[PDB]
């Protein structure tokens, strides 16, 4: 079979015919000869240009390049045009497999109406209220007692959350419905207004589904979606805490039997809003591929690849829904190339200068092997960390531990916001919203701090460091073995924190106030220059990462965070007062040609906004494209040079002001 | 007891004594000669004599092995040099020539001694026949700290490498009074002579730290790779690291069109050991690097050319730093491992107003020249003379290497299309320029003819480089007797 995805769940697929015994089949475009994809299949073609038109979307190309793998199936996959009628129709033209749904399933239930026709067919709980226009407040507050709901003011004809309005009680519904008629009737021509049971406080909850050509339809257990940023998920768990089987035993049973009711194949996946008092509403459903499966299957083992690969030749299941069971909870978390602490900026076309996954009895999909590079125009998604549980607190803490060794040089990610979302007391209190996110960042998003403890460990272990990485430049027998140290981060020496150190064997060492002051006799680990230091002092464990120095500044990672610690003995200290400290120019202004050239492509704007790390333009000279960006400034004021002006010399291509 | 350097540390400036405590071991210091005293009489110089005499001279240790050092002392006369000064500099030098043993020196003087009369010239003229001597014997490295004016410039100049600190130091033949006395213009020290200057324009200091503290700092790291003499072996530290750690990235760092630019340091780092690379004048002559760096535990020289920067351009600044660290690197008995990435010549007429054929000659003759173990790893291209320069197999090169999408020709496509076919129906480009650049432009042509050893993965690189530095560790070539060559100035 072949594949339709360039991404991990290419491997995957790659990865289940391993045990399947099916020879696989990926094609490829020209930026991806490298991927690991390619030399993870047994077949490899080329699909033209890497932009993402003739790059597997090529539908003709990829239909037409199904001919001489003799593979009688091929794999939709999950992105892309997967799923796709034009796609069916090309390829039951050519009469082959489509290792998926069937088309009149997928057009009843993914088209954006008539959706609310199949779900109010059988009603199935779908969102309530009253059915029609409000044209009097008395109506208004009699249809709000009726249920006694938020309101969920919402207007007939407006869409995408204008026009909506919360009402708690009877002055609030009257008072939003004074506001949104006014608002509506000015900007969708519309006043017809509905109300609806407004949520509380939505969870987002997800209820997975999986079916079979011939029969033995099952329920996958559910999942959680609550977390969202910009309308994109970022944190999962399957067997979210407000479960009751009351609930979900239902849920499941209503699951199948709509499976069933538009003869739905490869199902996709039911979406439910739950308030605390554990309501469900299907709708939204999906009927793409979902990946954040590996979850279920953590908690459950159905191999859902397997089991619709199989379903495609017009068998059955090997699974049903009385063995399905829970063995503990599963956690989560998609890492981007996305800059948060930078106002989100996007860091694309850096290959990894190197990298290293964490593999402690945690499981890891990825496509991006090391020296491997990411596009502007693709997915910049790194890895699908998802670590197996059982209980919260241990599935969390596996994910701390396991966050924390994933080394990722050459380009920057959202790793801090993972870390800083999960140690949070509020995610581990048990419950969480949709409203999360911004609701505990209110202005961008700045990384929690450091306790004192965490701070001094953080001191004992750059201590034994210099000191290990300071024996080896030593000759022979002619070194020493305990120094005086005063550590200090920041450049005013805040906090100066005398340590000593013993080096009493190759990984142990004597940490302690100074001379002649009790001592601990803790342990670290670490090989010279390299990123991994695990530490451990009794029974707690930690994880640094050392990142380089300068012989005087330490650059170490505490909790995904970076920090310059200095560590200087009593000289250097007693010195480092009496030492100039400059203040490097701050000038926002033009910036100039640093050599002759010409200009062939440009990429800002004149007068417009600018971030730091974009590229603005590309000159071309002695046959080379450089590209001069922008190091850092807010916005520009200046007159652009055009295309193909052969004249440089330093000259004033952008201005900043 | 922190008396009589209230007055220096006021200034935020640091005193000699320290900087000498910082460099060394904690307590390892053998302060040499304190008593002495300038016997001037003259201009009332008969009175405020001073037991010290301005310099501070010792023994030292570093890394348990040793040293010689001498620092200037700014509170006492300003640090200027007589005939007594200098006699204690003259005595640490011979006394580290006749042992192997190295000399570092922090400058700070503030020019000669005017009651001493030529007295000043004739410790001058000795300290620089001992520089002259002994260069090319034991390594001589210098820092900067002050103040350094008049005819003292010329032995920090002699030395092998010249650093500087930021803030407060600079250097200068002549000073800015005469230079308004007779141009006319008004320009400050700074403006003149400022570190900056001299790290970017000149081309006279090797490097510039941001403190002095720093500078101690990475100046122990700098000394830790140097050879203690000219006899004695290139030195060996123990390294974790091992020749079998994976390096698949090199596969992808060469872009596969042949316009777009890519980083040197993506294939530098691989390659050598982590952490190691100590880079020599970074901010001058950009389009080329060199330093210092670690092979398996051992001392190598690296010289690789830079893409991003000019489209890795030969050029007379570049011609001049890659010399310099070759003919030094080949004195000691340093391997050389050299990047090749090269399109040519820098093309203009102030190039050759200003000399472009001596210049360039000099990274040959220093090439040619050179008897110590040579690697050479051509990833992309190599055309002209500028292929035979950069360390070409024809150079009595150990061991040479190509990656599988080089391409090793005469000149470009273009011009040997123009050459070949003189008035030849018009459209040849297309039917002609593609044919010439995919059966001439590869290196099959050059592996065939015998140029290059093999065409390797680009992923063996390591595993390569490893074993042929390990084969080559006893080699021994001597050239035709001479009292000394003949390099073009
Ligand atoms: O085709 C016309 C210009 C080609 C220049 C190619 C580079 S520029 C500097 C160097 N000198 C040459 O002759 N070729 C290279």
């Amino acid at each position: 079979v072949l594949v339709a995805n360039r991404g991990e769940i290419a491997c995957r697929v790659m990865a289940t015919c391993r045990r399947l015994g099916i020879k696989t089949v990926a094609v490829y475009s020209t930026a991806d000869e490298q991927a690991k994809h390619v030399k993870v299949a047994d077949e490899s073609v080329c699909i033209g240009p890497p932009a993402s038109v003739e790059s597997y979307l090529c539908i003709d190309k990829i239909v037409d390049a199904c001919k001489k793998t003799g593979a009688q199936a091929v794999h939709p996959g999950y992105g892309f045009l997967s799923e796709n009628g034009e796609f069916q129709s090309a390829l039951q033209k050519n009469n082959i497999v489509f290792v998926g749904p069937d088309a009149h399933s997928i057009e009843s239930m993914g088209d954006k109406i008539e959706s609310k026709r199949l779900a109010q067919r059988a009603g199935v709980t779908c969102i309530p209220g009253f059915i029609g226009e409000v044209k009097t407040h008395e109506d208004l507050l009699r249809f709000a007692r009726e249920i006694g709901y938020p309101v969920m003011i919402k207007a007939s004809g407006g869409g995408g959350g204008k026009g909506m309005r919360v009402a708690y009680n009877d002055t609030q519904c009257v008072e939003y419905y004074d506001m949104c008629r006014e608002e509506a009737k000015a900007a969708f021509h519309s006043d017809k207004m509905l109300v609806e049971r407004f949520i509380d406080h939505p969870r987002h909850i997800e209820i997975q589904v999986i079916a079979d050509r011939r029969g033995n339809t099952v329920y996958l257990p559910e999942r959680e979606c609550s977390i969202q940023r910009r309308n994109q998920k970022v944190i999962e768990e399957a067997p979210s805490v407000l479960l009751d089987a009351t609930t979900r035993k239902a849920m499941g049973e209503e699951a199948v039997a709509m499976a069933r009711a538009v003869q739905y194949v490869s199902a996709g996946t039911v979406e439910n809003v739950v308030n605390p008092q554990k309501q469900f509403y299907f709708l939204e459903m999906n009927t793409r591929l979902q990946v954040e499966h590996p979850i279920t299957e953590e908690i459950t083992g159905v191999d859902l690849v397997e089991q619709m690969l199989r379903a495609a030749a017009d068998l059955p299941l090997s699974i049903t829904q009385d063995d399905i069971t829970i063995n503990g909870h599963a956690t989560e978390c998609r890492v981007y190339a996305e800059d948060p602490m930078k106002n989100y900026f996007p860091s694309i076309g850096r290959l990894t200068m190197y990298q290293e996954p964490t593999g402690a009895g945690v499981r890891c999909d990825s496509g991006i092997i090391e020296g491997s590079q990411i596009s502007v125009y693709y997915d910049p998604l790194i890895c699908k960390l998802s670590t197996w549980g059982r209980d919260r607190a241990e599935c969390i803490g596996r994910m701390e531990k396991a966050l924390d060794e994933y080394v990722i040089r050459g380009l920057r990610h959202n790793i801090c916001l993972l870390r800083d979302v999960v140690t949070e007391p509020r995610y581990r209190s048990g419950s969480i919203t949709t409203n999360y996110l911004q609701e505990q960042y209110p202005n961008g998003f700045k990384k929690a701090e450091l306790t004192a403890e965490e701070m001094q460990l953080m001191y004992e272990v750059a201590a034994c460091v210099h000191l290990k990485r300071e024996r080896l430049h030593y000759t022979q027998g002619t070194a020493p073995s305990e120094r005086q140290l005063y550590l200090s981060v920041g450049a005013g020496q805040e906090g100066e924190t005398p340590v000593y150190v013993r080096y009493l064997d190759d990984s142990h060492f004597e940490i302690g106030a100074s001379k002649h002051g009790p001592f601990r006799k803790m342990e670290v680990v670490w090989k010279a220059s390299y990123p991994i230091i695990r530490v451990k002092d009794g029974e707690a464990e930690t994880v640094l990462q050392f990142w380089g120095t300068n012989e005087v500044t330490y650059g170490m990672q505490m909790r995904g965070t970076t920090f310059d610690v200095n560590v200087m003995s009593d000289l250097q200290s007693t010195l480092a007062h009496f030492v100039p400290i400059t203040e490097a120019t701050t000038n926002t202004k033009q910036i100039l040609s640093p050599m002759p050239g010409v200009i062939v492509a440009i990429k800002v704007q004149p007068g417009q906004m600018v971030v730091a790390g974009e590229e603005l333009l590309t000159l071309e000279a002695m046959k080379m494209r450089n590209k001069i960006h922008a190091q850092a400034d807010g916005k520009v004021k200046e007159v652009k040079v055009k295309l193909g002006a052969t004249v440089e010399d330093n000259e004033v291509l952008v201005e900043l002001e | 007891p922190t008396a009589a350097e209230d007055l220096r540390h006021k200034k935020k400036r640091l005193t000699a004594m320290e900087r000498v405590q910082l460099f060394c071991d904690p307590g390892t210091f053998r302060e040499r000669d304190a008593l002495v005293e300038h016997e001037c009489h003259n201009f009332g110089m008969e009175k405020r004599k001073v037991p010290g005499d301005g310099f501070i001279t010792g023994t030292g240790k570093v890394f348990g092995r040793p040293v010689f050092l001498f620092s200037h002392d700014f509170t006492v006369f300003g640090g200027s040099l007589s005939r007594t000064n200098a006699a204690k500099v003259v005595r640490i030098m011979e006394e580290a020539a006749k042992i192997g043993v190295p000399v570092i020196g922090f400058n700070d003087s503030g020019g000669a001694r005017i009651h001493e009369g030529v007295d000043s010239l004739a410790g001058y003229a000795d300290i620089f026949l001992r520089n002259t001597l002994f260069s090319g014997v034991i390594p001589q490295i210098s820092v900067i700290m002050g103040p350094c004016a008049g005819g003292a410039v010329y032995s920090p100049a002699i030395t092998d490498f010249t650093f500087m600190v930021e803030t407060s130091s600079y250097m200068f033949v002549t000073g800015p009074e005469v230079v308004s006395a007779v141009g006319g213009k008004l320009v400050t020290k700074d403006e003149l002579g400022g570190p900056h200057v001299h790290a970017t324009k000149s081309g006279v200091s090797a490097g510039t730290f941001p403190n002095d503290i720093v500078a101690m700092a990475q100046l122990r790291r700098l000394y830790s790779y140097l050879p203690l003499s000219n006899r004695d072996p290139v030195p060996v530290l123990p390294t974790a690291d091992e020749r079998y750690r994976d390096v698949s990235s090199l596969n992808t760092v060469v872009p596969t069109e042949v316009k777009e630019a890519y980083d040197m340091r993506d294939v530098i780092y691989p390659v050598i050991d982590h952490d190691s690379f100590f880079e020599i004048q970074p901010q001058f002559a950009k389009n080329i690097i060199c330093g210092f760096a670690r092979v398996e535990g051992r001392s190598v020289c690296i010289i690789a050319n830079q893409p991003k920067v000019q489209a890795g351009v030969l050029d007379i600044d570049s011609s001049v730093k890659g010399a310099r660290m070759v003919r030094f690197a080949d004195a000691f008995n340093i391997p050389i491992i050299t990047f090749v990435d090269v399109p040519g010549f820098l093309p203009g007429v102030q190039q050759e107003y200003g000399g472009i054929i001596r210049h360039g000659a000099k990274l040959l003759y220093a090439y040619a020249e050179a008897t110590v173990p040579k690697v050479t790893i051509i990833t992309r291209k190599a055309y002209g003379g500028a292929y035979d320069v950069m360390s070409s197999k024809h150079l009595r090169g150990d061991s040479n290497y190509a990656w599988p999408h080089a391409e090793i020709a005469v000149m470009g496509a273009a011009g040997a299309c123009k050459l070949l076919y003189s008035k030849e129906t018009a459209e040849q480009q297309a039917q002609r320029i593609a044919d010439y650049e995919k059966t001439f432009c590869t290196p099959l042509s050059a592996a065939r003819k015998g140029f290059v050893d093999a065409v390797i993965d680009p992923s063996e690189t390591r595993m390569r480089v490893c074993e042929d530095l390990e084969r080559l560790a006893r080699k021994q070539l001597q050239n035709p007797w001479k009292k000394h060559g003949n390099i073009p100035l």
